[PDB]
């Protein structure tokens, strides 16, 4: 797996 | 606290009396949570990830603890795999990446 | 070095023999660059945040520096719309978090 954000 | 990486930096969140954990994210510019328990009236808001764009509730003035430290700002409720404590908080906590 | 998170922490990394710029998050389980060659062989992978999933490749114990810490690791590759290191190789340059 998990990749997090703009 | 000194935090290392070897598993996801879950820590305890408190928010109008309920506990919830989230993970400290310095890839994140904003905080989302998945839920919070009758937080009102929102506007909306897209934000973006490596997978596309999701539209977000934002809320305002939020009083939040973090691992017991007592923060106020924006909380997003959308649909993010994951509990996360973004930029926008982390900086109100004194929050640093050290290496 | 310490570093604040009032706007994403984003440093130098070299790759390849290359120079390039990556975000430090501490929400991405693993690291994962736009599209390059690397060395060895590739294997597919699936993985997910906001917005849904991407495709990549991934690359095995690779070398990579950040900030001119040497560490070696999985390097997935794909269609990110940012470069970002990931736990699995902040934690072998020692990287913490601190408040
Ligand atoms: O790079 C590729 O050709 C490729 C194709 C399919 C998948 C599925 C997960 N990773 C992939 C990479």
């Amino acid at each position: 797996x998990v990749v997090x954000a703009x | 606290p000194q935090i290392t990486l070897w598993k996801r930096p879950l820590v305890t969140i408190k928010i109008g009396g309920q506990l919830k954990e989230a993970l400290l994210d310095t890839g994140a510019d904003d905080t989302v949570l998945e839920e919070m328990n009758l937080p009102g009236r929102w506007k909306p808001k897209m934000i973006g990830g490596i997978g596309g764009f999701i539209k977000v509730r934002q809320y305002d003035q939020i009083l939040i603890e973090i691992c017991g430290h007592k923060a106020i700002g924006t909380v997003l409720v959308g649909p993010t795999p994951v509990n996360i404590i973004g930029r926008n908080l982390l900086t109100q906590i004194g929050c640093t990446l050290n290496f």
